[PDB]
């Protein structure tokens, strides 16, 4: 499922992400453009053996368990398979654990392509 | 922060090579690091990781038992001992680490890579 931009913004507002830990809603939406290109099914194998999964590319070394990862700490008590749903709740709840740990610097696409920029642009035009 | 790979070159099938990575600008003794490789024209594959003060090592299923990863913490150098090199191992091999764990994307910082050709 490829979310639309306002669609995703609005699924995010309904799940409590707006200004969560101070990060305005544009940050979360921008994070998903660059991590997953809005794709709930996105999976990338990483250079360290881990894999990221879903809309907010949640990492299988630290946060989700996938069975094939070295140093798996599974600090969201969740299978990576559960984060690949349309219906973004699983991914949002783990995103709240992560952001509460380094802030959104956990998301490399956010650090590199969203942080310090006009992030609300990503929700500008949505109701 | 510098990661300078060395010791890649031509080797015949069945042979061996040891890759070295000179690390500076950070506390080597502890940092998680690893080797990643890019074959032509595949994506970037993980090869091996060594984590923490523990030194707990790990390896891809394509290289278990053949390659050995090691820190020489007296010269702040990371070693990959490659044995029984086989055509499919031709790649650029890079030394990688994380810029700010815990993070996604795996290793986001890497050296220049050294070329290994098994023919």
């Amino acid at each position: 499922k490829v979310f639309g931009r306002c669609e995703l913004a609005a699924a995010m507002k309904r799940h409590g992400l707006d200004n969560y830990r101070g990060y305005s809603l544009g940050n979360w939406v921008c994070a998903a453009k660059f991590e997953s290109n809005f794709n709930t099914q996105a999976t990338n194998r990483n250079t360290d053996g881990s894999t990221d999964y879903g809309i907010l590319q949640i990492n299988s070394r630290w946060w989700c368990n996938d069975g094939r990862t070295p140093g798996s700490r599974n600090l969201c008590n969740i299978p990576c398979s559960a984060l690949l749903s349309s219906d973004i709740t699983a991914s949002v709840n783990c995103a709240k654990k992560i952001v509460s740990d380094n802030g959104m610097n956990a998301w490399v696409a956010w650090r590199n392509r969203c942080k310090g920029t006009d992030v609300q642009a990503w929700i500008r035009g949505c109701r | 922060v510098q990661l300078l790979e060395s010791g890649g070159g031509l080797v015949q099938p069945g042979g061996s090579l040891r890759l070295s990575c000179a690390a500076s600008g950070f506390r080597f003794d502890a940092e998680d690091m690893g080797w990643v490789r890019q074959a032509p024209g595949k994506g970037l594959e993980w090869v091996s990781s060594i984590y923490g003060p523990s030194g707990s090592t790990y390896y891809a299923d394509s290289v278990k038992g053949r390659f050995t990863i090691s820190r020489d913490n007296s010269k702040n150098t990371l070693y990959l001992q490659m044995n029984s090199l086989r055509a499919e191992d031709t790649a650029v091999y890079y030394c990688a680490k994380y810029t700010s764990p815990p993070q996604n994307h795996g290793f986001d910082y890497w050296g220049q890579g050294t070329l290994v050709t098994v023919s």
